[PDB]
């Protein structure tokens, strides 16, 4: 049959760059629905400490 | 182009280190240029090898510059033909032997051998008859 | 030796090195924008100067 | 020509709009009638070319190579029709579309009476052709011959079109008559050097010159059957068409810058025919032999002599007939034993008589004896060189006797030996194939008794 | 170049001025071709849309055809405009500047020299 | 053409320069770009009032008016960027390295 | 298993349903009507046809008409003694000669 | 976004493109610069990933900084000539320091930076967008300050975008990257004929954007970003890898494919102006986009490729949307070659 | 009409539609747990539309006339051979989750679109979000690679990540010993061919992994056995239970909109559900595709868009 070509000749075309080198050794392939993995916990629940010299907490 | 201007103010063939000097004071200039742009788009890891890339790629361009321009003249004035192209040819391809020296790859100067000796001879080229790459808007 | 060591390797494969050796190096910014806009400031700074566009 | 364009094109439709199976019936069919049409504008005027319209115009060297381009259609249907049978329709039908799209390009090239519009179709079968051997083709190194085949061509072709569109600038027209009637001298000078460099060097890559010809080996061995008949017979000799046109413009300035490729084709000969002799493959002996005959075409346009272009015309169809036949006897092998080593296949005569015949004129064919029309071409040209410098007879000569050397080899190798015991698979010759060489080497011999059709419009 | 010629209206398809040349043909080959695009135009459009290419909405084909050969036809009309419209003043021009264009008196080729290149 | 057109011409080009010179800061950089219109708008208004164009003294208004208008998305893309990295340094403006 | 794909499928002979296959189709009857029309279309009608029509052209590049005014120019030069070919196509008098 | 917020803030974007194009004054040009700036990032943060505002960012800061540059070389010249027309310009550095702006909103020179990047984290619609409607604006008041343009500048950028636009395409894998850097090298075409007749821009001009719109949509009813996204794309849809094909070589522009219907012009008038050295290079660097064009053709429909098994799925189901005004865009994009003398009434 | 995004300008908004139960109430359990049987329960009782389990052809149902085809046409997978061999060596194992949970999210997604369009909500078996648990116990017991866990994980996650997760999850606990009891009840050959060790694996990750993970966003319905009888408990108890829990109290008619308009994107949905992954379980070769679907075309129906195939009877065609 007429030759197909097979994963071996995707994975040539399959890397994030077409002609890997040196630098681009650790360039990882985007994410496939294109949103980058979201970053950890950066919530901002800030602590107060209302007294007790506040007066409006009484004393 | 002042800088341009020494070279072609210099008769080839004529006032061989003159020539020779506007030539390597092109392929710094050059060098600077490209270094400059080398070292922002690939920044190095400090100012010690900032200064140190920079200075290996404004050495080789002048360097080729100096040989190829000794050259040029040099050939014209023991050959007496200025004009002929050849006059370049050897120059240009020197020129890319010098590159082969810099890198340390006989490969690589061969390569720049054959490419710009062939350039060396088109630039000569260029001037002689009436060629012109930027020209101004006649229709 | 002639016909696919060296024909195939002066004209073809010495062009397809030459445009393989520096499309790497055309193709590998850092995604930098202080570097690129560093390579605008050099641009600009050099456009207006000694290439004498500014007359 | 709006007289045979017409039923070219009309016939795309008809292969789309047809039944299921009796697409290869029809197309055939009716491309063989556009033959018949094509045969009678053969008959040229003495001196003047025959006009058609404005836009297209046949002289006494485009007619030659025009009718072998309409009576190879139907060669590549019939030769084609046995692979492709496990296909689906609709990829059957494109593949018909693609190779009747291809032929109508050369049919609109080579009656052009334009340069710009000679290049235009010059270059537009470069798409058909790279669709048909990528897709069709049935290897894995034809990804790697589409690339070699289509950017070789193309950057050769692309100062051709700087060089043509600044003639216009100075000459106003560039059709082919007012070039001939309003030619001037190529003054010399560094410029025009150049040129003539691009002006010459675009067809050069199509018929290739030694150096400039490693995209054969390539593109035509991966090509499918019907693919590697027209790289071999019709755009092999697109650069002789034109190589005869445009040196019209630039003949104060031949004669001192043929010699660099006058030398590198006269040597490359030699060097070509000798690497037939420790070939491999069968499919790539012939392209290799290709490179050689047309390597002598190229000697014979850029000596510029009445007889050299007289027995350039002459070489180039008997090539092409030739070539794309010996390329239907490498196809038939190959698709009843699956390879193309010659070595594997030994001693075939005895097994396929009748194909042990049709590869025996097709190699004497190719050893040019005479009164073949090979023959007629080559002496030709030996007698014009020979008048140019008389040791061209040395290498041209010696050639001859290299040429004799692996034809019969291929000859011997494969048909004559003892048969091949582990080989069981052969088959009794379809009459298909036998019916498909007899159309290569009939004709072939039905033009050699009058060669007056097939000398060119310097006759 | 036209750009600003002296009366261009700026935003005028067709100037007035275009009426007074020849109308395309109505079966003009250059037409017919904008005819064959509109054809194109809608045999894709099944194709893309996977409806039998040959037949599916023969309606669509035919709005396809006809608005190409109109849009054609104007562009057509004022394709003839402005390269009539180029050589007009290309022809005045040559007047209003007469010793500018001194048409050289004519010598046969009886008497001119022209070397001669022998070939081998 | 008199000093005060030459001042604020290279107060720009330090600008320019400044905008063209990331340090790790794009906010620093953002700062960097009003100061660097303001120089436009000294400009605009020393060039308009010297000459007495008087319908033209319009212009230099509106130029704060779409720079300061503008201002506003290179403060609300910064104000996004802050919140997934945390910070406005561009040093990690090459998520996008791809 | 790497993947799910057919192996290689058997060359299949033509001959093997039907010995009288012409070696063009699966299907017998258009064997048949493919050898016909390859044939009667091939041969007779371009080949044969052709052959006699490209055989039996007109004058082709007016040959025998060159040869025909030959003879009576033959005739003429000798007779009256002049050279039965001049050296100069173009007579010298009709041009100017410069310098 | 609401689409009635998504339908008019296109509306501006056109309007402030619109802008540029209809009126003289210096000022209002820089206002339908500014307008379209305002109201595109949105566009672009219309699904908001990190990526998206990475990219967004990207564009906004080099964006900005072309119309604050553009701005000076309004008041400069004003400042040596005393106006506000778009006419010939009246001081060389003004005129430089406008030409060293307008070419980074396009991306010329290494200005170039941010065009694939930004068409990167952005979504495929609003690259289809970016790549094909913003940049008419800029090249709008080029071809109306032409005739003062210091003819030995852009000729420089045009060849250096050309060249770069041509040598990285060849690294790329993200059909995104491989369309920018292909816009980047028909973006040198365009400016390399501008000083002389610029009616051969708006040809070029035209044929690029109904030969990119066939292009884009196409890749978008595949809904695929990477080459092996395309090329997975044989099975379920095996004609539209196929009229991707067609797009390809004219993508590539090899006749009788009206995709050389531009370059064609470019050299025949770049010649009429003894300029023959660099259309040489223009048509040579040129073949470097057919490279991975080919390429990218390989792995679409010229071979077939390894689909997968969940694929099979997708086979049942039809395609909802309606591929708005795509079937002539693709006509229009190939088979126009024969009716090339329309140029005529572009100018 | 369609929600084209001229839908959303003249007035069709999604929030009138939405009402008190207008909810995806997922309904889940142990392995042959009657989960299936307790999801309808639920359904008639509310007026919950029941959507049946989605297996191998439940793409099959949603197009044509259903007719589950041939398996080498429609899936390429068959879950008897997983019951008696699991480490077949032709992929098949892991060929069933990958199309299964493809099956999952169409079913998933035309749940979401019925709830949008009618307001009614949806009761769905063994949503996309327990889909996970199968595969780990086929890798687990090494029926599958550590690839074939990553690629559906990453699968799961460029897909899954676009899905909000079900108001209220039912699971009716069974364990291990009870699961064997109603397995050699049931009968059928294939499934008694099973490893407690998967039944014992398929339950801790549905216990140790599936509730947790899931409560923050969800009400989880921790259910006993006993429950499963009394169905009527369930009523009121997803009736009592707020729901203020999850993104669907939080969004407006604008997300719903963009819900609505992916969902209607058949291919949309499950366009992530052949990621170019050369996984060599999965993956499947140029000749075998070409010719599947080769067959595939000619079978009737497909051969043309949906409304414009002559074979069926299609009529005005050539006006359609
Ligand atoms: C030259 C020769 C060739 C060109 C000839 C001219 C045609 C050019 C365009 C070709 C078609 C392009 C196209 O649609 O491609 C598909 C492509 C993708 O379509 P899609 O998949 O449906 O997704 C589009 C949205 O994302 C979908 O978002 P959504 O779901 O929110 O739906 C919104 C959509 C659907 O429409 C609505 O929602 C209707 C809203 C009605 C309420 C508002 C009423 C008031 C305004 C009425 C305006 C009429 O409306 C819009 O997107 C608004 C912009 C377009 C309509 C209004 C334009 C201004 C007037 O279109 C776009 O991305 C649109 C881009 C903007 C317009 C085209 C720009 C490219 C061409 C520029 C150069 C043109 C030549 C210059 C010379
Ligand atoms: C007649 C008048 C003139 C007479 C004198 C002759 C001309 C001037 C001198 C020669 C100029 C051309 C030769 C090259 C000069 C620059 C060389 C250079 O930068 O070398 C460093 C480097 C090459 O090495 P690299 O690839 O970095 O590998 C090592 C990595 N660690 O560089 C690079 O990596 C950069 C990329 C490769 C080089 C790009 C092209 C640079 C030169 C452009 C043309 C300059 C033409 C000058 C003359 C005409 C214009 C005034
Ligand atoms: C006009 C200016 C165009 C600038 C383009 C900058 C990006 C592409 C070139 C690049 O990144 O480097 C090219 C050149 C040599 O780079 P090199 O030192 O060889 O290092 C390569 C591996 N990092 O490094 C350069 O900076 C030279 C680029 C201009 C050459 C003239
Ligand atoms: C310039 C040079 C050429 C440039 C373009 C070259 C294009 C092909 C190059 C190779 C492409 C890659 C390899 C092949 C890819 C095949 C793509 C494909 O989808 O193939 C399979 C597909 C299956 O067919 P299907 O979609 O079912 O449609 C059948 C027709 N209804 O096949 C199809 O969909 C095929 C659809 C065929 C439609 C035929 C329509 C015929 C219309 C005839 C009109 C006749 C009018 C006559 C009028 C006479 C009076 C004037
Ligand atoms: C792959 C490399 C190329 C393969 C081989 C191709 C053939 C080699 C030569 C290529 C020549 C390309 C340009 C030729 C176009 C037509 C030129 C022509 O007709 O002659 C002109 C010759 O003029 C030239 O300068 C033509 C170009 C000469 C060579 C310089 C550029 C070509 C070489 C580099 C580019 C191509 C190589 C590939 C680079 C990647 C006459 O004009 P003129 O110069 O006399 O103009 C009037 C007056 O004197 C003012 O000029
Ligand atoms: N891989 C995989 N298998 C599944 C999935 N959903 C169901 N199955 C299989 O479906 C088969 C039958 O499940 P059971 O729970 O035993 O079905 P049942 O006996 O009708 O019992 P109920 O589900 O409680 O109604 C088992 O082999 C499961 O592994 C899924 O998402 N992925």
């Amino acid at each position: 049959r007429q030759w197909q070509p097979d994963v071996e000749w995707a994975e040539q075309f399959g890397g994030a760059v077409m002609y890997p080198t040196k630098e681009t050794a650790h360039w990882k392939p985007p994410p496939w629905n294109d949103v980058d993995p979201p970053k950890d916990t950066l919530v901002s629940n800030l602590t107060l400490n209302f007294g007790p010299q506040h007066p409006a907490a009484h004393g | 182009k002042t800088l341009l201007h020494k070279y072609s103010d210099i008769p080839e063939g004529t006032e061989c280190h003159r020539k020779a000097y506007a030539s390597t004071s092109i392929g710094g200039a050059t060098g600077l240029i490209v270094s400059a742009y080398s070292i922002a788009l690939k920044p190095p890891a400090s100012f010690l090898e900032g200064v140190a890339r920079t200075g290996r790629y404004t050495f080789t361009s002048a360097a080729i510059g100096a040989i190829f321009g000794l050259t040029s003249c040099i050939s014209a004035q023991v050959r007496e033909k200025p004009d002929d192209p050849l006059n370049y040819f050897i120059g240009g391809c020197a020129g890319g032997l010098t590159l082969g020296a810099r890198t340390r790859s006989y490969g690589i100067g061969a390569a720049a051998c054959a490419y710009m000796g062939l350039t060396a001879a088109l630039v000569k080229m260029g001037q002689l008859e009436g060629w012109q790459v930027f020209a101004e808007p006649k229709v | 030796l002639l016909d696919l060591i060296w024909l195939e390797t002066i004209l073809p494969k010495t062009t397809s090195f030459i445009q393989m050796k520096m499309s790497i190096m055309v193709s590998n910014q850092k995604g930098l924008i202080k570097l690129y806009f560093l390579s605008f400031l050099i641009t600009i700074m050099i456009s207006m100067t000694l290439f004498n566009y500014h007359e | 020509m709006l007289k045979i364009i017409i039923p070219t094109t009309m016939l795309l439709p008809m292969t789309w709009m047809s039944k299921h199976n009796m697409i290869w019936i029809n197309a055939t069919v009716h491309s063989l009638l556009i033959s018949l049409i094509s045969l009678s504008l053969l008959n040229q005027l003495g001196e003047n070319s025959l006009n058609f319209s404005l836009t297209f115009f046949s002289d006494s060297l485009s007619a030659p190579l025009l009718v072998l381009t309409t009576w190879l259609l139907p060669l590549m249907l019939m030769a084609s029709q046995s692979h492709l049978s496990k296909e689906t329709t609709t990829r059957k039908k494109l593949y018909i579309t693609m190779l009747i799209l291809l032929q109508l390009f050369l049919i609109m090239t080579f009656t052009a009476t334009e340069l710009i519009l000679f290049y235009i179709l010059f270059e537009a079968t470069l798409v058909p052709t790279l669709i048909i051997i990528t897709r069709w083709g049935n290897q894995t190194e034809r990804l790697n011959a589409g690339l070699y085949f289509l950017f070789y061509t193309l950057a050769g072709s692309l100062p051709l079109l700087v060089a043509l569109v600044y003639i216009q600038n100075t000459t106003g027209s560039l059709n082919f008559l007012i070039i001939h009637y309003w030619s001037h001298p190529l003054s010399n000078s560094w410029s025009n050097i150049f040129m003539w460099l691009a002006c010459i060097m675009a067809f050069m890559v199509k018929m290739p010159l030694y150096g400039l010809h490693l995209w054969l080996p390539k593109a035509h061995v991966e090509a499918p059957i019907a693919g590697s008949m027209v790289l071999a017979a019709v755009l092999l000799k697109l650069g002789g068409y034109g190589m005869m046109r445009i040196t019209t413009i630039l003949n104060p300035l031949t004669n001192y810058m043929a010699y660099p490729f006058l030398m590198l084709s006269m040597w490359g000969m030699i060097m070509t025919s000798s690497i037939c002799l420790r070939q491999t493959d069968l499919k790539s002996l012939i392209a290799y032999s290709s490179v050689s005959h047309m390597a002598l075409v190229i000697v014979a346009i850029m000596i510029q002599t009445p007889w050299s272009f007289m027995g350039a015309t002459a070489l180039m169809i008997a090539h092409g007939l030739t070539s794309s036949m010996l390329f239907c006897l490498a196809n038939t092998n190959y698709e009843r034993v699956h390879s193309r080593t010659m070595i594997l296949a030994r001693g075939l005569q005895t097994l396929l008589p009748l194909m042990a015949t049709w590869w025996l004129m097709a190699s004497l064919t190719n050893l040019a004896l005479p009164p073949s029309i090979n023959l007629i071409g080559e002496l030709f040209i030996i007698t014009a060189s020979f008048s140019w410098s008389n040791i061209t007879i040395i290498l041209m000569g010696m050639n001859m006797m290299i040429t004799a050397l692996y034809s019969l080899y291929m000859l011997i190798t494969t048909q004559r030996g003892k048969y091949t015991h582990h080989i069981n698979n052969i088959k009794a010759s379809f009459t298909r194939e036998n019916a498909l060489m007899a159309l290569h080497i009939l004709p072939l011999l039905l033009l050699t008794l009058n060669p007056k059709m097939i000398l060119g419009p310097l006759y | 170049m036209m750009s600003g010629r002296p009366g261009r209206v700026p935003l005028q398809f067709l100037p007035n001025e275009a009426r007074s040349l020849p109308p395309p043909k109505l079966t003009d080959p250059r037409l017919v071709y904008m005819g064959f695009l509109g054809y194109c135009s809608g045999l894709i459009d099944n194709a893309i849309r996977r409806r039998p290419v040959v037949s599916a909405g023969l309606h669509r084909q035919l709005l396809y055809v006809t608005s190409f050969v109109f849009f054609g036809y104007y562009l057509l009309k004022r394709q003839d405009y402005m390269y009539a419209l180029r050589d007009h003043d290309m022809f005045a021009y040559v007047k209003s500047h007469p010793e500018d264009f001194p048409e050289k008196d004519k010598k046969t080729y009886g008497e001119i020299l022209e070397e001669f290149h022998p070939v081998r | 053409m008199p000093l005060v057109y030459m001042n604020i011409i290279m107060a720009f080009a330090i600008a320019l320069a400044g905008l063209l010179m990331y340090r790790s800061h794009l906010m620093s950089s953002l700062l960097c770009l009003e100061g660097m219109m303001l120089s436009l708008f000294i400009m605009s208004t020393l060039i308009i009032l010297n000459t007495h164009f008087t319908l033209a003294n319009m212009m230099p208004i509106i130029l704060l008016v779409f720079a300061a208008c503008e201002a506003a998305l290179g403060l609300s893309l910064l104000v996004m960027v802050s919140n997934t990295y945390g910070t406005d340094y561009v040093q990690n403006l090459n998520l996008l390295q791809c | 298993i790497r993947l799910q794909e057919d192996p290689d499928p058997e060359d299949e002979n033509l001959y093997e349903k039907n010995p009288d296959s012409h070696g063009y189709d699966k299907d017998p009857i258009v064997d048949l009507w493919n050898m016909r029309v390859v044939f009667f279309f091939g041969f007779s009608i371009v080949l044969v046809l052709g052959s006699t029509f490209v055989a039996y052209l007109p004058d082709y590049r007016m040959q025998e008409w060159a040869r025909r005014e030959a003879e009576r120019l033959v005739k003429y030069r000798e007779a009256n003694g002049l050279p039965l070919m001049e050296s100069n196509c173009f007579d010298p008098n009709k041009i100017q000669l410069p310098e | 976004m609401n689409p009635i917020i998504y339908t008019t803030l296109i509306m501006t974007v056109m309007s402030g493109t619109m802008l540029v194009m209809i009126s003289s004054h210096w000022l209002l040009i820089w206002i339908g610069f500014e307008m379209n700036l305002l109201a595109m990032i949105p566009v672009l943060m219309k699904n908001f990933n990190p990526r998206a505002t990475e990219a967004a960012t990207k564009y906004f800061l080099t964006q900005a900084t072309a119309s604050m540059m553009l701005m000076m070389a309004i008041i400069i010249n004003l400042l040596y000539s005393g106006q506000w027309t778009i006419t010939k310009m009246f001081n060389p550095v003004a005129m430089t320091m406008m030409t060293m702006a307008l070419a980074m909103k396009l991306g010329l020179s290494p200005f170039h930076f941010w065009v694939p990047e930004v068409t990167q984290g952005i979504s495929l619609q609003a690259g289809l967008l970016l790549l094909t409607w913003q940049k008419l604006a800029p090249l709008s008041v080029l071809c109306q300050i032409s005739q003062s343009i210091n003819p030995n500048l852009m000729l420089t950028m045009a060849m250096l975008s050309i060249l770069i636009g041509g040598w990285g395409g060849l690294n790329q894998t993200q059909l995104r990257k491989i369309m920018a850097y292909s816009s980047i090298a028909h973006m040198g075409w365009m400016t390399a004929v501008l000083p002389y007749n610029t009616t051969m821009t708006i040809l070029n001009l035209l044929i690029y954007i109904t030969m990119t719109l066939a292009m884009f949509m196409l890749l978008i009813h595949s809904s695929a970003t990477t080459t092996l996204s395309l090329s997975h794309t044989w099975n379920k849809m095996p004609v539209i890898t196929s009229l991707m094909m067609v797009t390809l070589l004219s993508m590539g522009g090899l006749p009788p494919l009206s995709g050389f219907m531009p370059k064609w012009m470019i050299i025949q008038e770049m010649t009429k102006n003894e300029s023959i050295i660099m259309p040489t290079l223009m048509a040579m660097t040129a073949l470097l986009n057919l490279y991975f064009y080919m390429r990218l053709a390989y792995s679409s429909s010229l071979t077939m490729f390894p689909s997968t098994n969940n694929m099979k799925m997708k086979w049942q189901f039809e395609h909802t949307k309606q591929m708005k005004l795509l079937p002539t865009m693709i006509v229009l994009s190939t088979l126009v070659l024969p009716m090339t003398p329309a140029l005529s009434s572009l100018n | 009409l369609q929600y084209g995004p001229l839908a959303f300008v003249l007035g069709e908004r999604t929030t009138r539609k939405l009402t008190e139960t207008s909810k995806v109430i997922t309904v889940d359990g142990n392995i042959c747990s009657g989960k299936g049987r307790l999801a309808r329960e639920i359904a008639e009782k509310l007026g919950l539309r029941h959507f049946p389990e989605a297996g191998i052809h439940y793409a099959d149902s949603t197009t044509g006339d259903g007719k589950p085809l041939d398996v080498q046409l429609s899936g390429n997978c068959s879950l008897e051979k997983f019951y008696d061999d699991p480490k077949s060596n032709d992929g098949n194992s892991y060929r069933l989750q990958s199309w299964l949970y493809a099956s999952r999210l169409l079913q998933y997604a035309d749940a979401l679109e019925h709830l949008l369009s009618t307001g009614q909500g949806v009761v769905l078996e063994r949503s996309i979000y327990s889909d996970f648990v199968f595969l780990e116990a086929m890798y687990r017991q090494g029926f599958i690679r550590k690839q074939c866990v990553e690629h559906y994980n990453e699968v799961k996650k460029v897909t899954a990540c676009e899905y909000l997760p079900p108001h209220v999850v039912v699971y009716v606990d069974v364990p291990v010993p009870e699961i064997q009891s109603r397995i050699q009840k049931k009968g059928n050959p294939h499934e008694m061919k099973i490893t407690a060790a998967y039944l014992q694996d398929i339950e801790n990750a549905y216990k140790k992994t599936f509730l947790p993970e899931m409560s923050e966003k969800c009400e989880v319905l921790q259910y006993s056995a006993r429950e499963a009888e009394d169905a009527e408990k369930v009523v009121e108890d997803i009736e009592y239970l707020k729901c203020d829990k999850g993104p669907w109290p939080d969004q407006d008619d604008r997300t719903f909109h963009r819900l609505r308009m992916l969902v209607q994107n058949k291919l949309e949905v499950l366009n992530y559900t052949t990621i170019p992954v050369y996984l060599p379980e999965i993956t499947i070769g140029a000749h075998q595709s070409d010719r599947v679907f080769q067959k595939f075309t000619e079978l009737p129906g497909r051969k043309y868009s949906p409304g414009y195939n002559e074979d069926v009877g299609d009529k005005w065609i050539w006006l359609k």
